[PDB]
């Protein structure tokens, strides 16, 4: 019934030493039912990240409507947009169905690439967005996720560091949680070489 | 509508689907044909509720075989299921939503490889080996999640096909009056007329 | 209620009103039971000082208890009408919560304790 | 949550998963579903915890106060029915309860009896309760034979939960095994579903759809 | 309804309309809200009619067996046994009663009693639908140790513009007052009050 | 179950080194209507405890008798009711919590809450709140209704933790309690200007303070404030 | 959250915690709640997060047109005007309250603003979950003809009120301060709490301690 | 209508070590938004090395409380003060709660001790009786936040040796007293700075065989 | 439960009874019994809510029991079914009433003739030539009552009860699995075993 | 909230307490509830305050626009827009609005719109919650062709009663006077009128 734990799923990010990380689970499920271990939920324009939790047929109709508008911008920009514009593209977007919502929680994660700082920011449903220095969760399992980022994480760990501390906060996050796991990815990201990583966990 | 299964083997897609209708107390008809022919290499089968889900169905047939004069050209399975995936996904939000789940069994003559789709109502689409929709995934995903290899014959699909349908008229309540079975190869789509 | 204790000891540790009861067995008619290698068999006294008897209707000495048991005695004969009927319901009891009928042993325990509880119960001989 | 039980060659095989939820939140993964009523009587846990573990063990002080009595063991038939005479009492209360109750005596054989909160009382050869029955049922039912050794019996008891543990999002944690004999029942161990899962994937072939 | 009590020199004074509603409909135009529950001490009746009538005849058995035993009661004793009805079934009844009395060591005496049970101790009280309308006029007017003509001018007005105001409320004003003297009835018609 | 009818607001306390005190105005609200200015919620029990109620105040008036009931019940057959066998502030509480809790639990509540208030014959002070649930909790201030909200995190400012209580006078508390109950006059629309005031000390023993009044009260800057945003 | 607005004899003073929560779970530690109308026009909410966001930088945008338009700049009492019609338009389905704080060449001005619409005037005014913590101390200390150091303290004092004894309210105090001819001067974090937390342990973990199936360069490039 | 039930927050932990055990709790007592108490003791000594805590509607949790210790004092009474041992006391709480199976204590339960081989014991309770002898477990606000991190830094879940990738797990080395209170109050630490309810102090029942020992440390009190 | 079937021919009362238990999702059972013997010549089926209608049955078993061994008697299959709706009528205003429907079918040995019952939970009673519960009797009486005669054989009855059974298995959407089928005449009671 | 508009002699006087409550917490205790929509047309806002201040801020803005094309408009005319806009949006409105103005040829007048959208002209208008409460002082004390200071005495008693018994209102109250001689504001304290 609630639009939000129908399919269940999670999303985390995490900033480090001139990286960032972003992280999901692979679950679709129709509530106790497990459909998909193959459904990932980070996807990229660019060089900018979005991972999105939710219910999934918006969660696929976004990453569609960002890809969308991403394209037309760099036509008419003639240069990639960044993750600080591009979350306020989200936030815009996302609000224009104030009383009509997308049931998701989007994260998004990157790097600038003039600036080199490395960015991440979380939004509610309907655009709100949380723009925090260490890490945004998200999902079914967001409590969870908290409780595992707020302990573990440390500032200013290197990427191959980061890359530990985000996927041990992702996989037992996902194993406190009915509707999230099934499978893992992980986002390694800096300036000029992103590398994913598939995690072995429990098929339960 | 009732059970509507999916299986993709090496070199095609096999859909089987209940031939019951019933409406409340009684059961209309036992030869229903829960299918439409979206492209001679594209079947989509379904299931939701009465009126809506053939209305749907023959209203994603007619929009792809207008495509196919147009252009002259077959689309791709995942073109086609990417089409009724933001029709569903359009529907939604609707005044009144199409309340239909649909599997789409393809043969993509380009890549050379069967394809089966699996979306829902709400337009979640999922590409699956094999799937199903309602309470069917319940009594037979143990049996495929087991059995299945994706270097199975189109005959040992049938065999695995057959093993589902009949762990399902043990410990299913209703009486689906059996199903109608078709495979989606190269060749195009052809029914199996005794199962 | 009634609550008087009818059932009590005397000095010399004996309860009367049980041992009275005992004299009232004594006056009743006898019973003989005698078990075989495959049978058992109950025999009864009819007293013949009552003639004129209906025999068809006139309550008989040996009851079923169940299909498989039978119960016979000696002593007031009202009385033991009481102890059949208690009998009676407890087999059908037994059958309904243990889905199997009483043994002849889980009977008798259960006859047996309800007239012990007659002699220690108030209001009641 | 799994359950199940079925009836063969050598007794009766219980299997259970260990997982217990509130809401989406997985509360344990190492709970008992498995109630050990007496060395001969099993009973499995669905439905209320509490009920299931409350009324399962005063089950067993029923069976002993019986045994004292009578001087000779409980059938599975009285035993089972002493539970369902008491939660018809309780009906409309709010008794959540699915339990099959499992034994082995010389006068029955191997017997179970599917016990349920609203006062039903099943005698039957293959049961499976819980919100991942369906899954466990498939495996079961187009793998049972009467003439399993009890290896195969045991392997399949424990096939069929990963089976459910795998597709129910409210199964898994691990896996507890039982046998049921004449003697008494024998308890042949936790395992991890995590573990198992892969195991089972590489030796038996199965799962092909999920990469390892 | 329209109800209250007055204390004043020589004694207390209640007084009430005379009106009772069934919804919109007068059912009955001449109702005498002012009961007695003993000699010299009565009270006032509000809320549902079937509960105060019942309290009011319970109360008045109480007072009579009390008398029979120890003697004449005090209005506080009155006030307590209304209380203990009212307070102990607050869930089944709807009752605002106003309970005055004269004594001769305590002189008059007035005790209100609303919905809750609780009782409150006060030199006048008014209660009823009609009284919401008439807590700015009373307290602006009101005088401790009026004199008998005075404190029945005060009820007249009072009641006067509570009928006034308050469709629920209307007919005459019945009086009864309470004095060393005895017990007098007075009645007020519509003429009379009206052009006040 | 019940609603409650005319009711009590906010009663407030706190402890300061020799003991505590406790204030609740002297108005029985029926609603939105004002209609009893002249009730006590404050209720002595002896020489070294006062109960302050909140809520229903025809369960306040019954609790009251319920007291009064406890205090000829323990005189009873009791020579030293009077000194070592009197009745304690830890022995109210724990009488009064068990029948709230009670009452609770027949779904049948005193629709109230209640600040149990005094100094122990250890000279140890009492402050300890509980109500129409049977929760119960202590600390170095506590507050009821508004008082909760407002009054509160004034007096916390006074005694922050345990080790603040020794700290402070009665001359410091009993002014953060006059201040607060001005706060809650202006802020509160269930309260009155009137209100009572207990001190429990263990030297100088239960000062009693009726007729009370809010004074001091800033109101002049409203002449300068015109309309709702355009209006001059 | 905890919001205060306080009136000083030439000017006006803006106070929030930091905190930002998702129910009972914390998301932010040091969520800057103070934002822009105009240039000496700020604002800051509770309520529906996105709705008191977006409802004032939709009035920034057009205040920011309309002061291009009139050669003047933006007043207090148009940012006012522009919000609750909006937000009485939308009878409260915008879940924006807000504490509206700025001067102009009218003077200075501090205003509260609901959800339904309605608009008040005041020298001092709390806002959030914990505004009557906040009141608590305003209406303790307030008084008239504040200077601005007066009124700087007097705004922190009411947030910290709510900081400790309001749980949706937390961590920092954040100030903005705008007198009157010159420049609004935003105080970010004007108080933290001194110390930071040390763990008892690092959980740091060894490299190669979690399992990986997969490894692949993500292209990223055109 | 009445509501018969209330929320007054707090989180419990409990762990049981090789030869110890504890039992840890936050000592803030809340209503909705407002602090009723910065130390309110949650954890509580029983007798006969048992600790005790139901957590979630205090009210019932002070009476479970109550009964039991009434119940450990007529245990003595009745069988010649005898000793009530943890799974003793684990079974007699079942009861207690079960007896109200129809108008449940709301409440959370657990208690900690030794068993009768000396080896640390936790059991851990269902508002109506259902309980588990385990090895670590949270309750209350924060264990959704608390669980997790346990089941990565007590039982190394996901966890393998480095070297190996995946296919040798972390080996479950046994906990030294010292060890376990750091992960405690690191639990809290984090609890604290991401749940509303938590914070304020945080008080550490330690149970060994030379009998119960307590430990307070604040906690951020925002 | 469902489906429950009873015809009353020349010299015997045939009760046939579904043999499916469902509880929700699944069929648990396929091989269920719904009926009980009360006394040598007396079978009563029965169907309605899990748990009361076995529980009912036993109850009105033990009581005739107990009645045959008290009087060493038989009662007559009008005193049985006369017994049993007063419990039903006793029950409908209890303050859980027993949910459970029966067919009480026996042959009268001192009448020397086969006698049929129909009550419902409410302890409505009526004598019929054939009869059934729950909607059974929608699909099956129309067959009924243009086949039926009294003079009937019991081979004749068990002809026309497959007729009855096929049209049930046909047009209910539900799979009830089959009907156990058992006949009482003057020999007392017996099961057919192939049917 | 308590309101009320009075005709005199020299014109007319509105009146207002200064409370406004969210349910038992008062949100603002020095409240303006006397608004200008015109010079010398003010009005007395009851109920929902975002109803009230956008009715009024509408009716400004239509007598703005009425003054620029017809010149100064007439009280009655003021009323007739507030209640057009009460009455024809009365499904989605709570909003009890007295009218008090000045002219020089009809001198001062007072009309009243309640919930409903309807109008009533009157020597003295009395609205809010705490209305009730004065229903019979004000009839009883209500004078026609009052001076000036008798005005003041009538409203302020009368508003000190309204705030005395009714919580919603309370603080200040706040005074408009409409004459020929201008506008003049008054406030009163509550140590000046609790003591009346
Ligand atoms: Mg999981
Ligand atoms: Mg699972
Ligand atoms: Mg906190
Ligand atoms: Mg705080
Ligand atoms: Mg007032």
């Amino acid at each position: 019934s609630d639009p939000s734990s129908i399919n269940g799923g999670i999303v985390v990010a995490m900033t480090g030493k001139d990286c960032v990380a972003i992280a999901c689970d692979l679950r679709l499920g129709s509530q106790s039912l497990g459909v998909s271990n193959k459904f990932e939920k980070i996807f990229h324009y660019g060089h900018v990240f979005l991972g999105i939790t939710g219910l999934a047929t918006d969660v696929t109709t976004l990453n569609e409507m960002f890809r969308y508008k991403t394209n037309l911008y760099k036509l008419k920009e003639e240069r990639a947009i960044e993750p600080e514009t591009f979350t306020q593209l989200v936030s815009s977007s996302l609000y224009e169905r104030r009383f009509g919502p997308y049931f998701v929680g989007p994260v998004v994660a990157g790097i600038n690439s003039k600036s080199g700082k490395p960015f991440i920011a979380g939004f509610d449903l309907i655009g709100c967005i949380d723009e925090a220095k260490d890490f945004i969760v998200s999902g079914t399992a967001s409590d969870q996720l908290f409780g595992m980022c707020e302990s573990l994480y440390e500032p200013n760990l290197e990427p191959e560091d980061l890359f530990e501390t985000i996927s041990q906060a992702l996989l037992n996050a996902a194993d406190r949680d009915a509707l999230s796991g099934w499978g893992a990815v992980v986002y390694i990201i800096k300036k000029d070489e992103v590398v994913k990583r598939y995690l072995k966990m429990r098929q339960d | 509508m009732d059970i509507i299964l999916g299986i993709r083997v090496q070199d095609s897609v096999i859909l089987a689907s209940s031939k019951a209708v019933t409406r409340g107390i009684s059961v209309l008809k036992d030869s229903d044909d829960k299918t439409r022919q979206l492209s001679p290499h594209t079947l989509m089968s379904f299931a939701g509720e009465a009126g809506d889900t053939v209305q749907f169905a023959e209203y994603i047939q007619a929009n792809i075989q207008l495509y196919s004069i147009r252009e002259d050209y077959e689309l791709s399975p995942q073109a086609v299921s990417s089409f009724v995936r933001q029709e569903l996904a359009k529907s939604i939000r609707s005044r009144r939503p199409y309340q239909v789940n649909v599997l789409i069994g393809g043969y993509d003559k380009k890549k050379n490889k069967p394809e089966l789709y699996q979306i829902d109502y709400l337009g979640t689409k999922v590409e699956l080996p094999y799937g199903a929709h309602g309470y069917s995934g319940f009594y037979t995903f143990s049996l495929l999640d087991h059995h299945y290899r994706p270097d199975m014959t189109t005959e040992e699909g049938l065999d695995l096909l057959k093993l589902c349908v009949q762990e399902l008229e043990k410990r299913m309540p209703m009486d689906f009056k059996g199903v109608i079975v078709k495979i989606v190869d190269k060749d195009g789509i052809r029914q199996v007329d005794d199962f | 209620g009634y609550d008087r204790a009818l059932s009590i000891f005397s000095p010399d540790g004996h309860i009367f009103q049980v041992e009275y009861a005992l004299e009232a067995v004594k006056r009743g008619t006898c019973a003989v039971g005698v078990k075989g290698k495959n049978c058992v068999v109950l025999g009864c006294e009819r007293r013949s000082t009552l003639k004129l008897q209906d025999t068809r209707i006139t309550p008989s000495k040996v009851s079923k208890i169940d299909s498989h048991v039978v119960l016979s005695f000696s002593g007031l004969n009202a009385d033991s009408r009481i102890l059949i009927e208690k009998a009676r319901v407890e087999a059908q009891s037994h059958r309904l919560t243990l889905e199997d009928p009483v043994t002849v042993e889980y009977l008798t325990r259960y006859v047996a304790g309800v007239q012990q509880r007659y002699t220690q119960s108030g209001g009641v001989r | 949550t799994t359950t199940l039980a079925f009836r063969f060659q050598g007794g009766i095989i219980v299997a259970v998963d260990s997982r217990a939820t509130a809401g989406n939140w997985v509360a344990s993964q190492t709970v008992k579903k498995v109630i050990e009523i007496n060395p001969f009587l099993l009973g499995t846990m669905a439905g209320g915890a509490a009920d299931c573990q409350f009324w399962e063990t005063w089950l067993g002080s029923q069976c002993r106060l019986h045994e004292l009595r009578e001087k000779e063991r409980i059938s599975v038939a009285a035993a089972s029915k002493i539970l369902s005479n008491l939660v018809y009492q309780y009906k409309g209360a709010g008794l959540s309860m699915g339990t099959m109750i499992c034994g082995y005596t010389r006068k029955e054989g191997p017997t179970i009896y599917y016990v349920d909160s609203d006062g039903t009382r099943l005698k039957g050869d293959i049961f499976c309760v819980g919100s991942g029955q369906t899954f466990a049922y498939g495996v079961l039912d187009s793998n049972y034979k009467w003439d399993l050794s009890v290896e195969d019996a045991l392997y399949l008891g424990k096939r069929s939960i990963l089976a459910a543990a795998h597709r129910d999002a409210y199964s898994g944690g691990s896996v507890n095994l039982y046998h049921v004999t004449e003697d008494g029942w024998i308890y042949h161990g936790n395992h991890d579903v995590g573990e198992l899962f892969w195991k089972v994937k590489e030796e038996e072939g199965s799962f092909n759809n999920v990469i390892g | 309804t329209s109800i209250m009590a007055v204390t004043f020199k020589d004694g207390v004074i209640l007084g009430a309309d005379s009106r009772t509603t069934t919804g919109a409909y007068i059912a009955n135009r001449v109702t005498d809200k002012l009961t007695r529950v003993h000699d010299k001490i009565w009270c006032c009746r509000s809320g549902s009619a079937a509960d105060t009538q019942a309290i009011a005849d319970i109360v008045q058995y109480h007072l009579e067996l009390y008398t029979s035993q120890y003697g004449t009661p005090s209005t506080e004793t009155a006030a307590s046994v209304f209380k203990e009805l009212c307070y102990e079934n607050k869930d089944n009844l709807t009752a605002g009663i106003i309970v005055a009395g004269y004594d001769d060591k305590n002189k008059g005496e007035v005790y209100t009693i609303p919905l809750g049970g609780s009782v409150h101790k006060l030199p006048y009280a008014i209660a009823g639908s009609g009284s919401t309308f008439i807590y700015g006029y009373c307290d602006k007017n009101f005088r401790e140790n009026m004199s008998k003509e005075e404190t029945v001018d005060f009820i007249k007005h009072s009641l006067s513009q509570a009928i006034k105001w308050d469709g629920s409320s209307g007919g005459v004003i019945r009086m009864v007052v309470l004095t060393a003297a005895g017990v007098e009835r007075l009645i007020f018609y519509p003429d009379e009050y009206e052009q006040l | 179950t019940q609603q409650p009818i005319v009711t009590g607001t906010s009663v407030i306390s706190m402890k300061y080194d020799n003991g505590v005190i406790i204030a609740a105005d002297n108005l029985g609200s029926y609603g939105s209507l004002l209609r009893f200015n002249g009730v006590e919620r404050l209720i002595p029990v002896g020489d070294n405890t006062v109960v302050g109620i909140s809520g229903d105040i025809s369960d306040m008036q019954h609790i009251e008798r319920l007291l009064k009931d406890l205090v000829t019940e323990n005189a009873y057959d009791n020579p030293l009711a009077d000194a070592e066998e009197a009745l304690e502030p830890s022995y109210i509480f724990e009488y009064l919590a068990t029948v709230m809790y009670q009452r609770r639990s027949k779904m049948n509540p005193l629709w109230n809450a209640i600040i149990v208030a005094g100094v122990q014959s250890n000279g140890d002070q009492f402050l300890r709140y509980v109500n129409l649930l049977g929760v119960t909790y202590s600390s170095p201030t506590l507050a009821t209704g508004f008082g909760a909200h407002m009054a509160n995190p004034l007096l916390r400012k006074v005694v922050d933790r345990e080790s603040d209580i020794p700290k402070t006078t009665v001359q410091v508390a009993e002014e953060a309690i006059v201040n607060a109950m001005r706060v809650l006059y202006y802020r509160d629309a269930r309260s009155s200007r009137n209100f009572s005031l207990a001190i429990i000390d263990k030297n100088t023993g239960l000062t009693f303070k009726k007729n009370l009044q809010v004074e001091n009260m800033k109101w002049d800057f409203a002449k300068d404030i015109k309309g709702y945003g355009t209006q001059k | 959250t905890t919001i205060v607005g306080v009136k000083f004899n030439n000017g006006v003073v803006i106070a929030a915690d930091t905190r930002s929560t998702q129910g009972p779970i914390v998301a932010d530690k040091n969520c800057a709640k103070l934002h822009r109308i105009s240039p000496k026009i700020w604002c800051a909410g509770a309520g529906t997060a996105a709705d008191t966001e977006a409802v004032t930088q939709l009035i920034g945008s057009n205040i920011e047109l309309h002061s291009l338009y009139t050669s003047r700049e933006p007043r207090v009492v148009s940012a006012l005007q522009m919000l609750k019609q909006h937000l009485f338009k939308y009878q409260g389905h915008i879940g924006a309250y807000l504490i509206v704080a700025g001067v102009d060449p009218t003077g200075s001005h501090l205003f509260s603003i609901h959800a339904h619409g309605s608009t008040d005037v005041g020298y001092y005014l709390s806002l959030g979950s914990g505004s009557l913590a906040a009141m608590a101390v305003l209406e303790s200390h307030w008084k008239q003809d504040l200077t601005k150091e007066e009124a700087i303290k007097l705004a922190s004092d009411a947030i910290q009120a709510g900081i400790w004894n309001d749980l949706g309210s937390a961590s920092n105090v954040d100030v903005c301060v705008m007198e009157i001819g010159k420049d609004a001067e935003y105080l970010r974090n004007y108080l933290t709490p001194n110390v930071r937390e040390e763990k008892q342990k690092s959980y740091k973990f060894p490299r190669g301690t979690t399992a990986v199936l997969k490894e692949s360069i993500v292209n990223i490039c055109d | 209508q009445f509501n018969p039930y209330g929320d007054n927050g707090g989180t419990i932990l409990g762990i049981a070590g090789e030869d110890f055990a504890v039992l840890a709790g936050d000592t803030r007592n809340i209503t909705d938004y407002s602090i009723n108490s910065r130390y309110e003791p949650k954890v509580f000594d029983c007798g006969d090395n048992i600790v005790m805590s139901a957590n979630g509607f205090a009210a019932d949790g002070d009476a479970l409380v109550k009964r039991f210790k009434n119940s450990v004092k007529w245990y003595h009474f009745d069988h010649n003060d005898k000793k009530l041992s943890i799974n003793s006391a684990a079974r007699n709480i079942q009861h207690l709660l079960y007896g109200k199976r129809f108008f449940p204590y709301y409440v959370h339960t657990i208690i900690a001790g030794l068993d009768e081989d000396g080896k640390g014991a936790v059991y851990s309770f269902d508002p109506v009786g259902s309980y588990e002898r385990e090895q670590c477990r949270a309750g209350g606000a924060a264990a959704s936040l608390i669980m997790p991190f346990l089941d990565n830094q007590v039982n190394f879940k996901n966890q393998y040796e480095p070297g190996t990738n995946g296919k040798v797990k972390k080996p479950l080395k046994y906990l030294s007293v010292e060890e376990v209170i750091k992960l405690v109050r690191d639990s809290f630490t984090s609890a604290t700075e991401r749940h509303i309810q938590v914070g304020d102090g945080l008080e550490i029942l330690i149970v060994t065989k030379d009998g119960v020992r307590k430990e307070f440390y604040e906690l951020k009190r925002d």
